[PDB]
């Protein structure tokens, strides 16, 4: 595999996302770290599929809604940022006010 | 309930009070845009901005600290300047004074 | 010109009169003062103020600060003010107005070429926490504590051994020398406690001469009146502090006998409520004496729904007790009292208990000292309303009273207040930057001796430091020699004189403890109450002046499920 | 006897005339020469050649190399040849024919008892990369960069602080001394840059005397003509390099004013294309001057489909700008130009831009300097075909031109080419072994000062080092004292004379920078073009000799999704 | 009073006559002796015995131990007894009865204020393992080995390089000095081996003078009779050990020629069975000679269902052989023989093979040396029943015979038995505490030089050290200077005299090897058998005195799937 | 996310639990580490849902039975302990003899 330190770091984000994903499934209102991990992991798989940066900056705002997270959480996340390997290399995706 | 929320009381803040000011009409004669900072010695801005440099001596922009005023090519506008304080010693910029005044 | 208060706050942080909510609690602070000159604030960025000839001057290094924290909202025992913080030579230089004297007015903190900048606008700055109840069971505790905002750790232990699991003691010269050497590898200021349970003074003096800044008297090693008196005698002659975990079994006598053996000499009582140990069931009455500096360990802070259910098993494991041995289980139960647990919360709110500590991995959580102190504050506001000392419509006094519990008061009690404990000029630059939404929970920046030691950090390969995943990673202030230069190893005056740092070849900065014997309950900042407190030998009820003291268990708390992944 | 060319390549790697594809790109290299004697190749293994009395001689340590890399395919600015590499005393001993002179012919690199062996047959060996645009935001950047193949890191910073987020500056003596000390803990050669934005020379001299090998002039600290002229004066008198990030706002004047203040004195322009900063919109015209050493930061390399969309937010965060403040958003947009971004790719292909760097975590990706340089090379071949200098049916010249961008050229520009930058005898042994399928992406072995510092490593408990999981783990060259002995801390001549290494008690090897003022555009290996380049003030179009310069954005690139897990 | 034997065992661990099962194997040990005085056992905890004036005395540090392990069940080559272990100055002080002489009888190990305590009641204490066949491929091997219970590591290598992958050799002065320096960063006692394959004595002497405690003769570097004789000559004159991996190809002669070149001089034969290398197919016959100290590498221990299938590919990768080159695959196959693999297990049970080692990442598993030795013991009991030397109904003798294989015997063979290898007074305190259910698999505590270096550790933030997740984390004995003070770097007498430790500025304790030439097969504790063993050149059958030696392959083994997550 | 060292440590317990969970699903008799991880992860999610300490100390004993784990495993686990963030903060849950 020859995993570099960054690929190993993203495995942490992915695992954190599995935690949140399971909880959302039980119908829990996600907390701060859970929300971030869930939306961040969404975008990474977006890049893997080959979606463009512009497409993801939009879709990222429709992952979790205000009624799916705890009180105060949406305001604690003014934006979400993550980088992934798109077909044209690493790119930065910034999703503004992901939770509405 | 919003974690860490502010409860700013309503009203306004008066900036740089009790200091000499003056208005100056500035025109950008350059072909490229120019943006000036709040604490930049106005008298030493880009040479393409046309104005009475003599009046802007030892003055800076009377705008909230950290903000700027942009000038698109050919733009003309009146700005308000406020006098430098402290030691009134200007060092740097275009190196036109490099000392007190 | 003119700028609206809202836009002003969004740009430079809140000013005089604005209120801020601490995390998701009910506690509100209000800016009491602002040391800036409106329109002359220093801000860093592209086209901002801090630039050559503008907010940055022409003075040499010697004439300007090394690090400036711009537009900081300071929260300290002495005030809640908005100001710029200057740092020079690893120490707090000044609290004032930063900038260039050449063109700006009232500049007290000069910014020059040699000045690094940390933007603190919209953030809260506090001193680093000080935990005086550490069990050195594992070195990983330092990172956990540093991330929570505690920059100084005092305690004892040799690692995961029976003695250390139960007590805060680094037994003898060899283990002391070894821990003093290992301390250099840690990103926090450290001070060791030796085993004070002996009736031969020379056995205690050697330990102090070997390097401990205090002596722990623990019942597991026999907290008899002879042992107690012995430790206090040596403490008195070497200017070191004594921490006590009294006789829970009442084997050598009751609480009054222990108090009598102490004989009005200064002493720090650990977990004064008793659940963590102490004469059953009234060790809590000790907070009434002037020579007693009382503290609470964190698992009982604050009184909640699951506190009791949790405690029994926790007790057993720590002290190597046997659940099958009747005497071992009866003495564990005689230690857990709903009555005293509820009273402790209130006694804190009043200033009867003066410190908060962890008791790391021995009935305490190393990274929850700050977090729990604020949870107690919140619950007390909710239940008891404003304190008699409050002025204005804010909780400013309750914040000064509670922050002092894990900052200045612990520093005074152990004789290191001359070096750390608060944001005052001359003190080491151990500061913590917090975002209002994460106050007391997860710090934005943790500064040690003038260098950032740990901070949240995103993708190392990202184009900016903010992309996920963001988690705490060690910075330069925690690396090799930079770390040594930014941390302190506290020694006893004797060890310092004996040249212990030279012999062990310790690489960090050395600081000496002094003033351990002269501190008293009255010196505890905002927490000097000596109540006429009584405990009923049967019902375990706590009463102050005859009135009943108590509180209700919380079902939900702030700074909990909203911030943690697990 | 006789052996077919195919079987020969499978056994000893490709020989003269064979071609090799670089990773999954369209770039092909062809072995230009082979220094071996056919039939006399040294190979290690059971029953192989390197054995006592055979390929190994009887000479003492002093008379044989310490480490030999057998059958290596060398790729360097000077050639693409097949040879054995010898390493002695942590430095490149020779490039020739290894073996035992007793029984073998033409042996130039003697193998003895003291000789360790690294089998490089079928691998590509290159010098370690040199990133001259580092933002010391976090120490974790060194591991990330080392794994990518960059062995030297120059830049500035004090950690995750506002100043460092935006600029590459280690402000003043205290922070310099601290970073110089912390550098010892890092597995890469390091050199610091101080804050050069001041109009008082003594404030700059102190920093150089404290240890910096260069001065960064950044617009966030005020890149005025006075500041620029000041830094250049001290640079001229202390033989240190100046890196510039010009005035994007045109606040003090246009690009021509900056050029005039520089006054024909040597200088390194960071991100000369401008997206990463610089006079809007023509800072790119600087690559036309002889005293300018131009470089590109990596996020704009190469021009692709998502480049633009990505840049705006990235700009904001790095420079502490406000998306709500109109002036802050207009100046960010005036910085991103499709026109100049496309032209940059071509200007590299021509040799107008001479360096590639990261700009780590401040609009740059620390572990993608090498990876992106090759992605640009690939795209340029695809779009523009062969270069005018190509000979034969291969891309050998384009490879020499591009590899020099992150190896020798950066080393010349910062005055450390006497120590590193290429595979030449006498230089420190900072080499990187690559498997042709992973060239530029994931290294097989990363050697530092003669010792392997990091390498892919499988199950530590496995019976062989190859079982999964395989990921990069630190080796002996990155451990304590071995690390100190294998890395360099570059000092300024002044700091060296002042005995700074003795005072700070630095443990690593010390190297001094020299020749920073005398280098010019013409000295840049394979990248010395000074084009008559113009930028249209309105349309932002870039033109060289009137002809329009441009390229198309790539939708897919090599060395991307085929190699990474995320 | 009186207490039942069961309740006694639950409280203080098993006593004389009780039996204990080792993990999930069929091996039973029976307490042969108990050095306590019934009713006077020392126990630590709340209200327990070890308290001031009771089980703890008034004596100064110099007169009491630093660390006491209470109620330990010692398993060593010399006995399986119940006793208290005392540790002073990092060394084994005494094995006796701990307590306070003032009030207790027969106290040989005094407990005072300076005494730390580790509760070992109900646990098994053994000496730390010693692996004399390490390939320094990566530094991560030390943590893996330390966690398994091996405190000393001898071998050679420079990291992940071809030479090290195949052989245990640290080639020459430069690489030796570098490894000796890097060793300081490791939590285990270390000793290096140089490349002994040379026919010029001065080339070997330099290496010994540079610091190696032995010389490895490996066939990959040419194990010719000239090379062998040369290494043995220098060994004889410098008191260092020689480890041999003979000529598998029979290129220079057969096993008898090698034996003849050795000429009755002391030598350590690695993997004497041959699968790991050696004259095909009878190198195993070497265990019959008095000057030969034979050992086995772990992948062939014990003979199981998948052993053979696994070996072929493993062989190829380690020695850089080619599966397409016929000669390379034939020689790999001539190395794997079911016949000799089965015989090896039995030869161990008899005491013909005297050591067990790993051969880390070169046909061996670094963390399975102890685990496999016990798996062999178990299988041998199951197949062959009790040994002729057994007395009573237990496997006490088989345990003493097998534990000596990875403790004392390796220590004698390499001349470091004066420092480590067993639990005897004066030896360094390298001990390992085990819970009977995890014996040989996962240790409760791993002590190094008197300080815990690694241990299972739960939630760092928990209220006790036991909550999940529990996994091995480094403790204080593995931190900076404490580590240096608790570990040994073994040097050759020559290097010691030359002041190598001063020149390289090594920070750890230094120990010197001696008595490498005088040890012989007869000195191997419980493993001194010299059998009249023969191997059939065709059928590969092993015969001792004409009788056929063999065993059956196991389908399931203990200390395997019941303890591991993967 | 700003993950502290403890949140990152629990990600290890969670991942170890995914391993055991999949194996139990194939119908394997779980081993020592597998059992511990499975029951520990159960309790953590218990806290996340808001179950009280007392409730979990009980339910924790009904996760795996004696016929679902290898021989000797139940005796190797006299009790299981884990801490999680309950609505009222971190609490310790001790399950005695979880496997029966
Ligand atoms: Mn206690
Ligand atoms: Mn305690
Ligand atoms: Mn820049
Ligand atoms: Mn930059
Ligand atoms: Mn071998
Ligand atoms: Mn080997």
């Amino acid at each position: 595999m020859e995993l570099t330190p960054r690929e190993k770091d993203k495995l942490l984000l992915f695992t954190a996302a599995l935690v949140a994903e399971r909880r959302l499934a039980r119908g829990l209102k996600l907390n701060y770290p859970e929300s971030v991990a869930l939306i961040s992991a969404f975008i990474m798989e977006g890049a893997r599929d080959g979606k463009s940066v512009a497409s993801l900056m939009e879709e990222g705002r429709h992952v979790l809604t205000r009624e799916q997270v705890m009180e105060g959480v949406p305001e604690m996340i003014p934006d979400i940022q993550v980088e992934a390997t798109f077909p044209d290399g690493s790119k930065l995706v910034t999703v503004h006010n992901p939770i509405i | 309930m919003i974690p860490g929320e502010y409860h700013v009381k309503p009203g306004q803040i008066a900036l740089n009070t009790g200091r000499a000011t003056c208005r100056v009409v500035v025109e950008n004669h350059g072909d490229r845009p120019i943006q000036v900072g709040s604490h930049y010695h106005f008298a030493e801005v880009n040479p393409a901005l046309k104005f009475d440099r003599q009046q802007a001596a030892g003055y800076r922009l009377n705008i909230p600290a950290g903000t700027a005023v942009r000038f698109e090519p050919g733009q003309k506008r009146e700005v308000e300047l406020v006098a430098f304080a402290g030691h009134r010693a200007v060092f740097g910029f275009r190196g036109e004074v490099m000392g007190p005044l | 010109s003119n700028i609206s208060r809202q836009a002003y706050a969004d740009m430079f942080g809140p000013t005089v009169g604005d209120k801020v909510r601490l995390a998701d609690t009910e506690l509100w602070i209000e800016v009491e003062d602002d040391l800036t000159t409106y329109g002359e604030e220093v801000k860093f960025g592209g086209g901002k103020v801090i630039r050559d000839g503008m907010g940055q001057g022409q003075m040499l290094a010697a004439d300007c600060v090394d690090l400036v924290l711009t537009n900081a909202l300071i929260v300290d025992h002495w005030g809640i003010v908005k100001a710029d913080i200057g740092v020079k030579d690893g120490r707090i230089f000044a609290i004032g107005k930063a900038g260039n004297p050449d063109i700006q007015p009232n500049v007290t903190i000069p910014i020059g070429a040699a000045t690094e900048v940390i933007a603190a606008e919209g953030k809260i700055v506090t001193a680093g926490g000080i935990d005086t109840h550490i069990h050195w069971i594992c070195p990983q505790q330092a990172e956990e504590a540093l991330v929570s905002g505690v920059t100084t750790m005092v305690g004892g232990g040799t690692g995961p051994a029976a003695g250390t699991h139960a007590t805060t003691c680094t037994p003898g010269p060899w283990y002391i020398s070894r821990m003093l050497q290992a301390a250099d590898s840690l990103p926090v200021n450290i001070g060791l406690l030796g085993k004070g349970n002996v009736s031969q003074p020379d056995a205690l003096r050697e330990q102090v001469a070997a390097g401990v800044i205090g002596l722990k008297i623990h019942e597991d090693w026999g907290a008899t009146p002879a042992a107690i008196d012995c430790a206090l005698t040596v403490a008195d002659e070497m200017d070191i502090q004594v921490a006590l975990h009294s006789d829970t079994l009442n084997e050598s006598g009751f609480v009054e006998d222990t108090l009598a053996a102490i004989g009005g000499r200064t002493i720090h009582t650990f977990h004064t409520e008793g659940a963590g140990g102490g004469h059953a069931p009234d060790i809590i009455t000790a907070c009434a004496h002037p020579n007693i500096l009382p503290s609470s360990t964190n698992p009982t802070l604050p009184y909640t729904l699951n506190t009791i259910d949790e405690h029994l098993d926790m007790l057993m494991v720590c002290h190597h007790l046997d659940p099958d041995i009747a005497e071992d289980v009866a003495f564990a139960e005689s230690r857990i009292r709903r009555e005293t647990i509820a009273a402790e919360d209130v006694l804190h709110d009043l200033g009867a208990f003066s410190l908060t500590s962890s008791d790391s991995q021995a009935m305490g959580r190393v990274g929850e000292v700050i977090l729990r102190t604020w949870q107690v504050a919140h619950r007390m506001k909710v239940q008891r309303g404003a304190l008699a000392e409050e002025t204005g419509d804010n909780d400013n006094f309750r914040v000064k009273r509670y922050i002092a519990k894990y900052t200045i008061n612990p520093a005074l009690t152990h004789g290191i207040a001359h070096e750390v404990g608060s944001i005052e000029v001359g003190k080491l630059a151990d500061l913590v930057v917090w975002s209002p939404a994460f106050f007391g929970v997860k710090p934005a920046t943790v500064i040690k001796g003038g260098m950032i030691a740990i901070a949240p950090m995103g993708d190392i390969n990202a184009s900016i430091p903010t992309p996920q995943p963001v988690h705490y990673r060690p910075m330069f202030g925690a690396l090799g020699s930079a770390r040594h230069h930014c941390r302190l190893t506290f020694l006893s005056q004797a060890a310092a004189a004996n040249g212990v740092a030279e012999r062990l070849n310790l690489r960090s900065a050395i600081a000496v403890v002094k003033g351990c014997r002269t501190v008293q309950k009255a010196d505890m900042v905002h927490n000097s109450l000596q109540p006429n407190i009584t405990v009923d030998a049967q019902t375990y009820e706590v009463r102050v002046d005859g009135e009943l003291i108590t509180s209700e268990p919380a079902d939900v708390l702030p700074m909990a499920q909203r911030y943690f992944l697990f």
